[PDB]
RNA sequence: AGAGUGUAGCUUAAAAGCACCCAACUUACACUUAGGAGAUUCAAUUGACGCUCUGA
RNA sequence: UUAAUUUAUUAAUGCAAACACCUGCAUUAAAAAUUUCGGUUCGGAGCAGAACCCAACCUCCGAGCAGUACAUGCUAAGACUUCACCAGUCAAAGCGAACCUCAAUUGAUCCAAUAACUUGACGGAACAAGUUACCCUAGGGGCGCAAUCCUAUUCUAGAGUCCAUAUCAACAAUAGGGUUUACGACCUCUGUUGGAUCAGGACAUCCCGAUGGUGCAGCCGCUAUUAAAGGUUCGUUUGUUCAACGAUUAAAGUCCUACGUGAU
RNA sequence: CCGAGCCUGGUGAUAGCUGGUUGUCCAAGAUAGAAUCUUAGUUCAACUUUAAAUUUGCCCACAGAACCAAAUCCCCUUGUAAAUUUAACUGUUAGUCCAAAGAGGAACAGCUCUUUGGACACUAGGAAAAAACCUUGUAGAGAGAGUAAAAAAUUUAACA
RNA sequence: ACCCCUAUACCUUCUGAUGAAUUAACUAGAAAUAACUUUGCAAGGAGAGCCAAAGCUAAGACCCCCGAAACCAGACGA
């Protein structure tokens, strides 16, 4: 019978070597989070179908993003093993509304204040 | 086995009586007996006479243990109750439960019309209060109008052939028997038509339901083998004289050849009896119009297996726990294929064990029954 | 499946073995006694109440009841005469504050004056309205009297010696619910001169509307340590007069506990009426006590079986008729 | 037979309540009967169910002997449907200022 | 000599309720109605007066 | 066609109608005509002496009755509804009151009467055979040899308590039955009662053997145990395992074996 | 053409039986049960889909759900968008295969028969060929680019 | 031009095998009751009737083709 099945909290328990092989600390968490699908819509779960459809993932191989809330951890964590999340950084500032035009996601996780025309 | 369901050592020493037709309890008695014994409100359907009586009679039992003597005063009625729809399968049940309570306190009676109500009524019948009565609802009915008999003084309730008791001749009795509400209400079936199920639900509350073998059409029996008849009916009865001397056979290796007949009416049933009674058969005939002395002493001999060939109507064809039960011929093959399942399971009552034959005939009302066959 | 008892079921424990021993309710009184024991309790299966609710005295009341023995015999007995005036002043002596704390909490006087916080009174008072001379009517805790006996200031008896004795209708007159309708202060009485004290507020005549049940208006003296200032003269005005007493003994009354307290009831009369038009100023109100009128049922399109009733329930009366004239 | 209207339903006063031959239902708080030993709404309100010790009348001869029957610990026990009135009596309405 | 100690017979009562008995109706019993008899062992939380048990 | 049903039509009768002929009505046939040949009776006393019940083509009294009536008040919310109405019912609050005899004396539905009220002797579907190896349209699927069965069996692996060879037996292997399948188209268009026979098995033994008790002195018996080692006849009536008849016998016991045994 | 001559009318006879039934473009839209002289058909049954009228649904977290394993149902928030009554017609119901769960038969089988989940009778690339295995989903052109699934591995008998 | 590379003839029962040599011409949806939509009038509508407690009149839209063997009358055949 195959069923959205129970699976161990210790899937989402870290460790310290974790933390070290990771980029991750266990203080001071993440802000907001991405998402992207590498795994086919077909051949899953018609409830995890519809959590997908529920991701705003009707796309593919595209970015998005969410605030990762504990209850939007566990919808990601419900549709987690077709999809990829990123840790959807800022090193500097949000973005005011003065630089609302230039901005970008670079994919190790940039968010660019000004994505401006010359090289440094 | 029945050891689980804590017998008393006289209900242990009446099992240990039954053996060797009873050295543990059935799948489905074990499934009903303790349910019972934890005194929910429940509803069974098995095999015909699976030990299913004594399975509800030993929680019973066990819950009358529990029961104080004080309820049991003059001229209250009884706290353990029985109904059946026939005074035949009434008669039955009164002298099984006369037998388990040879060895213990409870009181067994039996209730049923076109009897002596004088015996009925009597002083130790009625006003000296029992513990288990089973009772046709006429005669309750009777009584409860005549204030012979009560019915808040109940904890109890038993109903065999609940269905049958779910007829719309026999519903409306049942009703106005249903009162304390608070009591215990077992019944006891072979299959239970959905139609009859939801009115159980106009009086029920969280019940129970405990079905046996298949839960589809469980219409052939692995231990009992069925036939067809590829024939008409004008020579069938004929053929059924031959069947009769394949019974014959049957009468000749003393391997017990007692036969039930299935007759829908009883003018029908009587014509073939005086043409099998012509026919220098040894037939003894049951039905509705019979004499209530006459049916009591044919019931005697059948229990006795007098007559090794008996014809039986409408009132007879469901319930029949006889021993013994080696030859049944549909002669008129039933209206629904329940009743018709229902008389092939009153043949080879002691179980999975004894064997017996079944023959059907069939006649062109029951060609529509064919696909029923299927 | 089958529901049992969720507490301990009745009857359990006292059956037995053996049943013939038990003591059995021989008397019906022991049977109510048991029953009325078992109904003291609240049980786990729910009830109606769930869905609606010193030696040396003692020696002495021992050989006062010895000579009371000696002086009957028996031959007073066989119907003595028994004086109530005594018992009632030994009543109102020893035990008359569970009483009286019974009868302001069934009169709702603490519940809705105090909001609350009912207590025994210590101090007996008892009113006497000044009826012409003599006799003065007798006012205790729910003694009535009507508006019209009730023109003049009643006097007031407590046998004590600093005290404050206020008047107020906790029936909420004219304004707005949970409120009194305060009638007289006195304040800083010294010893029993209640005249010793100032009068904040000059004494009122009661005036109930006409129609609105009955009112309930409470005269009570609290046991002042020190005496205190107040506040408003002698005024009609029904603005000033509305006062609770919760809220005044709550962050005024620190020092000051209950002593005694007198309940009356209040109904429309004639001199209720002449202090509502001379006094007051004002048009009298009244009041109807009206019940709550048929729900009357569903109407269909045709009468069936019923008889000609069906047809006029749901409009009114008497003369109606037809298309036109 | 049974109980017509189950507890806790908005019923008007007249209305029937339970039905029983032998009397399984008895009567609560505003339940009327008559000689059909059935229960009947007496005001409108709120239907309950009561688990309370009855105590028959003491014109009941053979119930005061039954009772007596019991024991002195036995207790009966019986369950009594009350009827909770919803609305009030009446309300006093100011009818003018004269 | 030591322990337990203490409301009439009984009370996880603080001077009450169950119990006692008398009558009348009872063959008798029971109920009921009329009755009354009934106890915190004494001195300042402490002591002894009274009893049971263990000894001699 | 003796399935069922008629009988349009004849032919007879008989009855009508008219004074041998015609018409009408019944029955009977002959002949027809219309339609079927499915699927996978009831009580009191005793027997029955002290909670029930209890039996007799048991012992005695009785019953199909008779007599005596028809607050069993009024008012009044709110409900059930004969699936309409009509007819019927339940019932709160109020006014006015309390606070059948018999001993049995009977019975049931159904069809009746009766407009009905009322009066009469534990479950109640509309019905029709057999053939088509001629049906009709339409749907569904000798000679050659031994590849196969083949047996005077070799090596003996191995079972057979041991022991390959008392017996069996596999792998391969000397080979060669014309009885079985085709290959080539060689001369061509689950049967049945007795009986006969043979009988096998059981004792629950008819007799015989050995005993115990006996209402066993003895002869004859009866009962009970043990004993299947043995037998338990001949004929007559009737095909009947039974039954009647005679001569018998120590006894003429019983059944089972497909109520044994017909691939004669 | 004799198994009941031939022909004309009646005769557009009749069977629920097969097959075929004509140009385009947008919006939505694929498998549950019960009766039936019935499984080659039809009727109660559900879904829809549309037209109108009326405001919360799907995913869930606590508590709870029985005596004779996976679990499942009712089920605050989260994210996301549709849900309840009234009506009309049609249309599926004789589904295939695969992973799990049972019953039967050899525990032969592209055999049967019920529950859960997919895809599948509908595109493209790859497994050699490809109704079912893996990726991938949904519109056009460009002579750019990134990416996904992606070709089988493999060998031995030393001894004091 | 072809040889270069991809490329399981079409229509259809199916769940994944019958027909069509080829042209050119013929050959196969029409019953409006209800409801809707769009017009005219309005407590009346319409060129006697029918219906109306917002309806009544006008129009619009749903309904194949091929294919049995049968049977009866009336002729005609040796
Ligand atoms: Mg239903
Ligand atoms: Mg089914
Ligand atoms: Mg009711
Ligand atoms: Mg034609
Ligand atoms: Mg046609
Ligand atoms: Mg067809
Ligand atoms: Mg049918
Ligand atoms: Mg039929
Ligand atoms: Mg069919
Ligand atoms: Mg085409
Ligand atoms: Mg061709
Ligand atoms: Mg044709």
């Amino acid at each position: 019978k195959f069923t959205r099945s129970r699976i161990p909290e210790k899937v989402f328990q870290a460790s310290p070597e974790d933390h070290e092989k990771y980029g991750g600390d266990p203080q001071n968490p993440h802000k907001l989070h991405i998402v992207t699908r590498i795994k086919s819509t077909r051949r899953r779960p018609y409830w995890e179908k519809d959590i997908i459809k529920m991701l705003g993932l009707e796309k593919a191989h595209t970015p998005q993003v969410h605030k990762n809330i504990p209850s939007v951890n566990a919808k990601l964590k419900v549709v987690k093993h077709l999809i990829r999340i990123k840790p959807l950084k800022l090193p500097q500032g949000l973005p005011a509304e003065e630089n609302m035009s230039n901005t970008c996601l670079k994919s190790t996780g940039e968010l660019v204040v000004q994505w401006h025309l010359k090289p440094v | 086995s029945f050891a689980d369901l804590g017998l008393e050592p006289r209900v242990l020493h009446a099992l240990q009586e039954a053996a060797p037709e009873v050295v543990q309890p059935t799948t489905v008695q074990s499934s009903t007996i303790p349910s019972l014994l934890r005194g929910r409100h429940v509803v069974c359907a098995a095999e015909t006479g699976s030990g299913k009586t004594l399975s509800y009679l030993l929680p019973l039992l066990q819950r009358l243990l529990g029961q104080p003597s004080l309820d049991s005063l003059p001229i209250p009625a009884p706290r353990g109750l029985v109904l059946v729809p026939s005074r035949e399968l009434a008669q039955q049940v009164r002298a099984v439960a006369q037998p388990l309570g040879r060895s213990l306190g409870l009181l067994v009676r039996d209730l049923e019309g076109g009897h002596g109500m004088r015996r009925i009524r009597l002083q130790l019948s009625r006003q000296p209060s029992a513990d288990v009565l089973v009772a046709t609802p006429g005669a309750l009915w009777k009584a409860l109008k005549s204030r012979l008999i009560s019915l808040e003084q109940l904890s109890f309730l038993v109903l065999d052939e609940a269905d049958t008791l779910l007829d719309e001749s026999f519903l409306e009795l049942v009703d106005y028997i249903l009162f304390n509400p608070k009591a215990q209400l077992v019944l006891v079936g072979a299959t239970f038509p959905e139609g009859v199920g939801q009115l159980l639900n106009k009086v029920a509350s969280p019940d129970a339901v405990t079905t046996i073998t298949s839960s589809k059409l469980h219409c052939i029996m692995p231990h009992v083998k069925q036939t067809f008849l590829r024939l008409k009916g004008a020579d069938k009865v004929a053929e059924l004289v031959h069947i009769l001397k394949h019974r014959d056979r049957a009468e000749r290796t003393g391997p017990s050849g007692t036969v039930l007949v299935f007759c829908n009416s009883s003018s029908t049933v009587n014509w073939l009896g005086y043409i099998l009674d012509d026919h220098k058969i040894q037939h003894l005939r049951l039905q509705g119009q019979m004499p209530a002395l006459m049916r009591v002493g044919i019931f005697q001999s059948f229990q006795k297996s007098s007559r090794d060939i008996l014809l039986c109507t409408d009132i007879a064809s469901r319930g029949l726990d006889s021993t013994g039960v080696e030859l049944v011929v549909n002669y008129d093959f039933p209206p629904t294929l329940q009743d018709y399942i229902h008389r092939a399971g009153r043949v080879g009552r002691v179980g999975s064990e004894v064997p017996g034959t079944v023959i059907s005939f069939v006649t062109h009302p029951w060609d529509v029954s064919l696909v029923q066959k299927i | 499946r089958r529901t049992p008892p969720l507490g301990p079921m009745p009857n359990s424990d006292i059956d037995l073995s053996n049943l013939e021993r038990l003591e059995k309710y021989r008397s019906f009184d022991r049977y109510r006694r048991r029953a009325e024991q078992e109904a003291q309790a609240p049980h786990w299966w729910r009830t109606y109440r769930e869905y609606f609710g010193r030696t040396q005295q003692l020696l002495e009341r021992k050989q006062a009841i010895q000579e009371l023995r000696a002086n009957v015999e028996e031959r007073a007995a066989r119907t003595a005469s028994v004086p109530l005036d005594a018992v009632r002043a030994e009543w109102e002596r020893t035990c008359g504050p569970y009483h009286k704390q019974r009868l302001a909490e069934y009169y709702g006087l603490y519940r809705d004056l105090f909001h609350g916080a009912t207590f025994v009174p210590r101090v007996p008072l008892h009113v006497a309205y000044a009826v012409g001379e003599d006799d003065l009517m007798p006012v205790y805790c729910g003694n009535e009297v009507t508006p019209t006996e009730a023109a003049q200031a009643p006097e007031v008896t407590y046998e004590a010696e600093l005290w404050t004795l206020l008047l107020t209708s906790l029936d909420g007159h004219l304004l707005e619910p949970d409120a009194e309708y305060l009638h007289w202060l006195l304040t800083n009485i010294p010893g029993n001169r209640v005249a010793e004290g100032q009068v904040t507020c000059p004494y009122l005549p009661p005036f109930p509307a006409r129609g609105s049940g009955i009112h309930r208006l409470a005269f009570l003296l609290f046991k002042q340590d020190q005496p205190i200032d107040f506040s408003p003269s002698p005024c009609y005005q029904l603005a000033q007069r509305t006062f609770r007493t919760f809220d005044f003994y709550k962050k005024h009354q620190e020092t000051m506990t209950p002593a005694g307290l007198s309940f009356f009831q209040c109904r429309w009369d004639d001199s209720v009426t002449y202090i509502f038009h001379q006094l007051l100023d004002m048009r009298e109100p009244v009041f109807e006590f009206v019940r709550p009128p048929p729900y009357h049922p569903k109407q269909k399109r045709f009468p069936h079986r019923q008889p000609l009733r069906y047809l006029d329930r749901y409009r009114d009366s008497h003369e109606p008729t037809y298309g036109i004239y | 037979q049974g109980i017509k209207k189950m507890e806790g339903h908005y019923v008007h006063a007249g209305n029937i309540i339970a039905t029983q031959r032998h009397f399984r239902w008895h009567p609560g708080a505003h339940v009327g009967v008559g000689k059909n030993k059935c229960l009947y709404a007496l005001e409108e309100g709120i239907v309950r169910y009561t688990k309370e010790v009855y105590v028959p009348h003491p014109r009941n001869t053979e119930a005061v002997d039954l009772i007596t029957r019991l024991p002195k610990g036995a207790v009966l026990y019986k369950t009594f449907v009350h009827v909770v009135p919803a609305k009030p009596e009446g309300t006093f309405k100011l009818v003018a200022m004269l």
